[PDB]
């Protein structure tokens, strides 16, 4: 296929990776998941504008919108747990190993 | 919370796993994730401590790493078949991934790590709505793509689900901890027959949420989180303690209670399959879940534990807790076995 | 050179994420995710997708990366060898990729992929007085309308958790 | 699959119409008026072939047709629609609006001296009817045989021999 | 194209007076002057939210100049003015649970 | 790693005894690898020399047991001449077993893991006699 | 009812004025005449080519010229 | 649990965006609208099983016209080819290759 | 005033697109021989070109079916020059 499908991919892989290895902040971590937000919304609308196919064209905007609110939830968890324990820490988030 | 506050959101949580239910578009499948999710964050941080805080965060975590994965499924699919519809996926990489994702959002093994750490941070009606409703949500969608989900990859997550599930709760003293490894087990279970009879899917899913929604609301019936606490459950209300013996015996699949037919059930369509070793290694493997069971039922109705002289104070209160279905919950978790051919009304 | 644009902007936009997933801070996280953004936003506009490219700029870069960098200032002090390990790990693999596509115009990573420029799928006509892109957006009142309504809720609802869950109380 | 079947260069050579946009645009109602019918036999071989290959003599003929107007122009009414074309080509988006004098010019010389008639609003975007003497497409589409269903449901509801036939359970 | 001269020509004149700004006052060598968490606010977070928030809700309400060209207008007029109701209603519930206090 | 298992299955027991103890030994160094790839995963080393030290040990140890194993099950099958038989992978078994005793450095895990990977060893040379499905393709 | 109108106009005007103009942009397109027409202009406008129909022999409103009588016009647009 | 409420109640809730081959705006075809009209007419009713055996020509063509990839792999075939024969000097490019014939209209 | 000018407005707007209309067809026409032109010009040189390779179809359409398939980018223009080949596929999008 596209090539530009290939990079958008591993961007998106990249991403993952990304935040799917901590290393110790927690908004490292929901700046890695706004990433892979952003490859998927680069790459449905390279999709969407590839095909021609009209009524998708909202799809990205609803993708854009709904996984922001998700970004500000995100942030809303992450300004509790930073009022908590004074940093944004991942290492501070065990007490639930006992 | 404001209790309007409280009914909306309530109501926002079902309708997101109602959108997810009978929506025909992908885009409404993730739009349904988001917004159970997003509804279902305050119910976890109700009491406003930090370990509520920790244990939403780290679902927040799975579940949008979750949904992320779950939006790239969707966006393969589009390259891979240039449509929406919610059926089976035309790609083995969208199947993979979208396979991981719902696995992720039921806690099935390996990603089964969120599963008791939330599940003790949170209070026990919260970890109800978690352990029972939610679960609804990628069920329904593992049922709508099964034509395309590798058998090999939901076996393994099956098997590993119930191994991890039976070996977690081994050790465990915390009351949530252990019905959220008797949830990554039962999951294991569900998924296991999902290719071969996706109807005794719906009805482990249903017999399960029955008991844990018993199990749950015995609980917060008895305000009881640790065993030590569930211990004292003799000297305060002695019908308690029958209730959670005929629950976790039937929770380990002991005929002739009603726990024992979605398992049987599901040995019964395996073995259909010419799969013998398999509801062998999980029928054998079930007996972990039977042996904490079993550990519960010693501490609680079996013997009696010492108690304090406090509770005599106690004795001379009623229990004013809306105790909500829980007759009701009570009898379906345990004497429905006679009425086994009713597994036909999921077909 | 010239038609090979979207794949260059592509690949710096996986350099990019590259550079801020090695996370050195979250301020050059977030400096590292504005610049791919615009990078990807330069990749949609060459498609044809003004409007969406426009809603990155105006959303994505717009607000929401501004309330990253501004949560971002106000939990986390004002500002390594793993950092720059992995930066040089994933550049070398990306530009091996890089070299492997050009060099045999085919690759397989994990799907087969063409090594020419991504300007030989494009359509050869016209859309007339009207943007195809511009009128589907518009599509979101007139054929989108239950999906106005659960996207309206999810935001109402999302302004009441918010507002719920920061309270503390 | 088939080998794509092309016609020749000598299929496709015809005098072409070399005049810029904003001519076009300036004489574009009288063509429309006047060049109706060859111009909608084209259209609707081109909406039901769906092929370009299976309409080059209509195509032909749209431009023998609008070769004969810009001809029937030039011999009678040249000035005032070279007059009338440059003030439409001065413009950027090349406004009607902008040009109303040199329009009254053009179509008064024009229905002085060639009859034609300006249509109205709303008269070039009306769906018309085409008499055509070319077979309706059996299957533009080539598609092939399709798929024969699967079998329907008949016959009354009888009850279940023996009950579910679950192991033990009589009903 | 003539777009991407004119962002290179613009980022190119910014970077020769920063250039300037910072070298320039450089060549006077001038003499060596060598003479010897922050705290948080919730309501700069949540003014920062509900400005996201918001923003959001403009990004379902920006294509309304072309939603106006649609043939289902009753429909169409009818979710516009659902979504400046809903952007109302968020408002007005950021309003009474004491939202925009402090910073009103 | 599916096609380990291929490379390793095909040759007929009791052939070629240096390429199914390779096979073995990769098979049993791949599972070492992911063995080591979960402990440096959930559990964090106290250095970099430290975590491959522990990578190496249990991919060391597993390639063991296969090497032991393949190597066992070929020489009884050579030295009994019954090639279809699951008794050569018994002795191989209880001689992996005895390899993870040795490498555990204790007697009483290399006595249970004899009896247990031999009976294991058994159930799988019977699964290959008689086609047992553990991953069974849906069929009714 | 006119007591607390009045006395809401004297202390949020901003307030009273908001939902004055919100409750004239909800009710006011179904009691305006010219509602109508708004739909009237948004379907008749050409966006895409007026595909002809084969004539079979018996359409008698479809036109066979775009300056035949019949068919759809817009007088109504030119006068109004 | 397709609990399919949209059918049950007659709304249409997510079919239209469903697919390419429906009710467009303005009325717009997608780039591959006549072969996913065509793997659609087929593979109606008949079933996923009956439809991955009996429309594989269909869907082959209707992902061949979405990824393009047979279509790329032919052009790269042909521009490889040319380079190559450039590379030999077999072969030079025509006048109308080489942006030197004055276009058609 | 914005009442009587946007109804002005659109009766120009449709006077612009019955032009279009009346245009259309002599354009089709056009748009048709041109890429027929094109595409019997990419035949003629694949038949020139594809000689020394062994087994090669020319001008075997990659789709089953033998309806017409609309030309793509690269199908047109793959063998031309790169300033056509921007002219065609990012002059609108980089047109200022
Ligand atoms: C169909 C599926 C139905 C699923 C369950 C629906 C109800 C439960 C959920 C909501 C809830 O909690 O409601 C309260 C709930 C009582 O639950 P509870 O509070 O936990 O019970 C404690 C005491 O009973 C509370 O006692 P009380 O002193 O407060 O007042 C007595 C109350 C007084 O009642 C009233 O006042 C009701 C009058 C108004 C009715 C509505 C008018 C509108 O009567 C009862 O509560 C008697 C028990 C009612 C039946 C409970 C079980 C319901 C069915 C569960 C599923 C059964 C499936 C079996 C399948 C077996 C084979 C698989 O229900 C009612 O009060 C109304 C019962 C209506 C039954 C309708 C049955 C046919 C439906 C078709
Ligand atoms: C063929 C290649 C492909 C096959 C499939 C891939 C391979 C995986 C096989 C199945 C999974 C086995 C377990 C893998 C993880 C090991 C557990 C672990 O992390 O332990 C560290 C850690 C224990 O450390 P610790 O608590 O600090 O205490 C230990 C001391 O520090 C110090 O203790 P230590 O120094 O004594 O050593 C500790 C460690 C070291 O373990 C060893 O050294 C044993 C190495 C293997 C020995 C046997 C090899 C036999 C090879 C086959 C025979 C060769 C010939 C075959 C010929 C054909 C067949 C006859 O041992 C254990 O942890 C034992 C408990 C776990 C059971 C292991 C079962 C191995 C089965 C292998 C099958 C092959 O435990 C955890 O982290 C537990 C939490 C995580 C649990 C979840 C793990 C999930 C794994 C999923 C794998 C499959 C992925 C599926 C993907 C698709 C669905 C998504
Ligand atoms: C499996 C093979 C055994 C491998 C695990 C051994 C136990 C863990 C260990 O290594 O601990 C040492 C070490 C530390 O333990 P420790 O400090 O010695 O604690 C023990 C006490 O000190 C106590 O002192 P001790 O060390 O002297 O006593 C330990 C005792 C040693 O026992 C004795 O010394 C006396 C008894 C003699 C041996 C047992 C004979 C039993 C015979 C079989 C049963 C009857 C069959 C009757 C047949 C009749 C017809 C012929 O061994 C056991 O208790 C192990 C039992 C077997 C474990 C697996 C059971 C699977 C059951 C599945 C359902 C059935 O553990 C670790 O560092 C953790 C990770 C170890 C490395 C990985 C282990 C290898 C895994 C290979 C893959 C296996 C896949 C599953 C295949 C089988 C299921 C399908
Ligand atoms: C004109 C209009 C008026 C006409 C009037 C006609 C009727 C007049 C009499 C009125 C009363 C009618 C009562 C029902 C009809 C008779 C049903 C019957 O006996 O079925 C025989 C049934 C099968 O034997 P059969 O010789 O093949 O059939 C003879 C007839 O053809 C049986 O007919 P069938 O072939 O059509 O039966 C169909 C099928 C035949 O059965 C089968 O196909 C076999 C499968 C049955 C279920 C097996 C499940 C095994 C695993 C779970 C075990 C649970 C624990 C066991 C009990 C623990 C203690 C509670 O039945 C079932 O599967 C139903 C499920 C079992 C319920 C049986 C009915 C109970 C009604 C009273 C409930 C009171 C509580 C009883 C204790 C609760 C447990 C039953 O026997 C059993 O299953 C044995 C279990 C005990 C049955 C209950 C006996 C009913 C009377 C109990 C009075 C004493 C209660 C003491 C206080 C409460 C307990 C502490
Ligand atoms: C054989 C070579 C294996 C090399 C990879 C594993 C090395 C390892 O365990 O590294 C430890 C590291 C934890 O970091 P640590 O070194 O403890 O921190 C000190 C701060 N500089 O742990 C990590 O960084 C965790 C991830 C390491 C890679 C795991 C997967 C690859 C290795 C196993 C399969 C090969
Ligand atoms: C045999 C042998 O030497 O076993 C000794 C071993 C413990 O070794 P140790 O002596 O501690 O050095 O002991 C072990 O490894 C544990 C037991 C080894 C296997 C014993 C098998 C027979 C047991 C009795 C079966 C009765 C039925
Ligand atoms: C207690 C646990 C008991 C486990 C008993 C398992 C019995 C064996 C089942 C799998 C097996 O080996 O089947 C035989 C099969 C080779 O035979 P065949 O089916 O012809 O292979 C061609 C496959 N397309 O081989 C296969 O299908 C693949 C080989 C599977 C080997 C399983 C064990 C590998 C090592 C542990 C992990
Ligand atoms: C139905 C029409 C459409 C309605 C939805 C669309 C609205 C568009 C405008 C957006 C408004 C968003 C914010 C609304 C918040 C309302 C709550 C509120 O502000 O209450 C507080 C306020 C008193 O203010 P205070 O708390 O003292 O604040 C200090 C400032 N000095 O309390 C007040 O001042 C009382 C406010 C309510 C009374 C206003 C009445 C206006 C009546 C005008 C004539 C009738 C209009 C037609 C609609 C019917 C209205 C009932």
């Amino acid at each position: 296929m596209s090539l530009v499908y290939m990079n958008i991919m591993m961007a998106f892989t990249v991403s993952l990776t990304g935040l799917l290895m901590y290393r110790s902040h927690l908004m490292s971590s929901l700046l890695c998941l706004e990433g892979m937000m952003l490859s998927l919304f680069i790459l449905a609308t390279l999709m969407i504008l590839n095909s021609h196919f009209t009524l998708a064209s909202m799809m990205p905007i609803i993708l854009l919108v709904f996984a922001a609110c998700e970004a500000a939830l995100g942030l809303s968890l992450l300004v509790m747990v930073s009022n908590t324990y004074g940093t944004d820490y991942v290492q501070n988030l065990n007490l639930l190993q006992c | 919370m404001n209790p309007i506050i409280l009914i909306i959101i309530l109501m926002t949580v079902m309708l997101g796993t109602i959108i997810v239910m009978i929506s025909t578009h992908w885009l409404l499948i993730w739009i349904g994730f988001e917004m159970n999710m997003l509804a279902i964050i305050p119910i976890m941080m109700k009491k406003h401590n930090p370990r509520a805080t920790e244990a939403s965060t780290k679902y927040f975590l799975t579940q949008s790493t979750a949904s992320m994965l779950l939006m790239m499924a969707i966006i393969i699919n589009l390259m891979f078949s240039g449509q929406w519809t919610v059926m089976k996926l035309f790609n083995p990489m969208a199947s993979m991934l979208m396979t991981m994702a719902l696995a992720m959002k039921l806690g099935m093994a390996p990603f089964h790590f969120w599963v008791p750490e939330v599940t003790q941070g949170i209070p026990l009606s919260s970890g109800l709505i978690l352990l029972t409703w939610q679960k609804l949500a990628p069920m329904s969608v593992l049922y709508q793509i099964l034509p395309s989900i590798n058998l090999d990859l939901i076996l393994t997550l099956s098997i590993l689900s119930i191994t991890i599930g039976g070996w977690g709760g081994l050790n465990q003293t915390q009351l949530r901890k252990i019905m959220a490894y008797s949830s990554i087990a039962h999951m294991g279970w569900m998924t296991a027959v999902l290719l071969y009879n996706p109807t005794m899917t719906l009805l482990n899913l249903i017999i399960y949420i029955i008991m844990t929604s018993t199990m749950f609301t015995l609980f917060m019936a008895n305000s009881t989180t640790t065993t030590l606490s569930l211990s004292h459950t003799w000297n305060k209300a002695p019908i308690m303690t029958i209730l959670v013996l005929i629950t976790l015996l039937s929770m380990g699949g002991l005929p002739p209670l009603s726990g024992f037919m979605p398992k049987w059930m599901i040995i019964q369509e395996m073995t259909k399959n010419d799969s013998i070793i398999l509801p062998t290694l999980m029928a054998i493997t079930a007996l972990l879940n039977l042996y904490f069971y079993m550990r519960l039922t010693y501490s609680t109705a079996l013997t009696m534990f010492p108690s304090t002289n406090n509770m005599k104070m106690k004795w001379q209160f009623p229990t004013t807790k809306r105790m909500t279905l829980l007759p009701t919950m009570t009898v379906l978790s345990t004497m429905l076995l006679p009425l086994t051919p009713i597994l036909s009304i999921l077909e | 050179m010239m038609t090979y644009i979207v794949f260059i902007l592509s690949i710096i936009f996986v350099m990019g994420f590259v550079g801020f997933s090695s996370k050195p801070s979250p301020i050059y996280g977030g400096l590292g995710l504005i610049v791919s953004g615009g990078v990807g936003c330069g990749i949609v506009l060459n498609f044809g997708g003004s409007f969406l490219g426009l809603m990155v700029f105006l959303i994505y870069l717009g607000g929401m990366m501004v309330v990253f960098g501004y949560t971002t200032a106000m939990a986390t002090e004002q500002y390594n060898k793993v950092v720059l390990g992995t930066f040089i790990t994933g550049l070398l693999m990306e530009f091996l990729m890089v070299y492997y596509v050009l060099k045999d115009k085919e690759v397989e990573i994990v799907f087969k992929f063409n090594g020419m420029g991504d300007w030989v799928i494009y359509d050869t006509g016209d859309s007339g007085f009207f943007s195809e892109e511009a009128m589907g957006i518009a599509a979101l009142y007139s054929y989108g309308t239950w999906l106005v309504i659960v996207t309206g809720w999810s935001l109402l609802i999302g302004v009441v958790v918010i507002m719920e869950i920061t309270r503390g109380n | 699959p088939g080998i794509v079947e092309l016609p020749s260069l000598e299929d496709l050579k015809v005098q072409e119409v070399k005049v810029s946009s904003s001519v076009l645009k300036a004489a574009a109602h009288h063509y429309g008026a006047q060049c109706d019918k060859p111009n909608k036999e084209f259209m609707l071989c081109r909406w039901e072939e769906k092929d370009p290959r299976r309409c080059l003599e209509e195509g032909k003929l749209v431009n023998q047709c609008a070769l004969e107007f810009f001809r029937q122009i030039k011999r009678h009414c040249a000035e005032p629609f070279t007059e009338y074309w440059t003030c439409i080509d001065y413009s950027g988006l090349q406004l009607f609006r902008r040009c109303r004098k040199e329009q009254a010019q053009f179509d008064k010389c024009v229905l002085d001296k060639l009859g034609w008639v300006r249509p109205d609003l709303g008269e070039l975007s009306k769906v018309t009817k085409v008499k055509t003497d070319r077979p309706l497409p059996e299957n533009p589409y080539h598609s092939r045989a399709r798929p024969e269903p699967n079998p329907e449901v008949e016959g009354d509801l009888k009850p279940a021999r023996h009950g579910s036939r679950l192991f033990f359970w009589t009903m | 194209m003539n777009l991407m001269i004119t962002l290179l020509t613009n980022f190119t004149l910014a970077t020769l007076l920063v250039t300037i700004a910072f070298w320039l006052p450089q060549l006077n060598v001038y003499s060596e002057k060598t003479s010897p968490r922050l705290p948080f606010s919730m309501k700069f977070f949540l003014v920062a939210i509900t400005f996201l928030l918001f923003d959001l809700e403009i990004a379902l309400l920006l294509p309304l100049p072309w939603a106006s060209q649609t043939t289902n207008l009753n429909t169409m007029l009818t979710m516009a003015l659902l979504l400046i109701f809903l952007l109302a209603v968020s408002l007005a519930y950021e309003w009474t649970q004491k939202g925009l206090e402090w910073t009103e | 790693a599916k096609t380990l298992l291929h490379q390793y299955w095909d040759i007929p027991e009791g052939t070629e005894c240096h390429r199914k103890t390779y096979a073995a030994t990769s098979i049993g160094g791949a599972s070492g690898l992911v063995v080591s790839a979960y402990s440096v995963a959930l559990k964090t080393p106290t250095s970099f020399l430290e975590g491959v030290a522990r990578t190496g040990r249990y991919t060391f140890t597993a390639a063991a047991i296969g090497a032991i194993f393949g190597l066992t099950s070929c020489i009884s099958a050579q030295v009994r001449e019954k090639p279809d038989d699951p008794l050569n992978y018994l002795i191989g078994g209880c001689a992996g077993g005895l390899t993870l005793g040795a490498r555990t450095r204790s007697y009483g895990i290399g006595a249970a893991a004899c009896a247990y990977m031999g009976l294991t060893a058994a159930l799988v040379k019977m699964g290959q006699l008689e086609g047992w499905k553990v991953f069974a393709e849906p069929k009714v | 009812v006119a007591a607390f109108l009045k006395n809401v106009w004297a202390k949020e005007p901003v307030l009273v004025a908001s939902f004055a103009i919100a409750g004239l942009a909800v009710i006011l397109p179904t009691l305006s005449p010219y509602t109508k027409y708004s739909l009237m202009i948004n379907r008749a406008t050409p966006y895409n080519y007026p595909v002809p129909l084969r004539d079979d022999g018996n359409m008698p409103d479809v036109p066979s010229h775009p300056q035949d009588p019949q068919g759809p016009s817009l007088e109504w647009l030119k006068r109004l | 649990p397709f609990f399919d409420v949209q059918k049950k109640l007659g709304v249409d809730l997510d079919h239209w965006m469903t697919i390419q081959s429906a009710e467009q705006p303005h009325r717009i075809p997608a780039r591959c609208h006549a072969f996913e009209k065509e793997w659609i007419e087929c593979a109606h009713g008949i079933g996923s099983i009956r439809a991955e055996k009996e429309c594989k020509i269909e869907f082959e063509d209707f992902r061949e016209c979405l990824l393009r990839q047979k279509t790329m792999k032919r052009l790269n075939a042909i521009k490889r080819q040319r380079d190559k024969l450039i590379k030999e000097g077999k072969y030079t490019p025509p006048p109308h290759h080489s942006g030197q014939e004055d276009l058609r209209p | 005033s914005m009442m009587r000018w946007n109804r002005e407005r659109r009766r120009l707007q449709i006077e612009d697109f019955e032009a279009r209309i009346a245009l259309m067809p002599l354009l089709q026409a056009e748009k048709d021989r041109r890429v027929l032109q094109m595409l019997r010009e990419n035949l003629e040189e694949e038949a020139t070109i594809m000689k020394d390779v062994p087994g090669w179809k020319v001008g075997e359409s990659v789709f089953h079916t033998t309806r017409w398939v609309t030309p793509m980018m690269g199908e047109l223009y793959g063998l031309r020059t790169g300033e056509e080949i921007l002219s065609s596929t990012y002059g609108f999008i980089w047109y200022t």
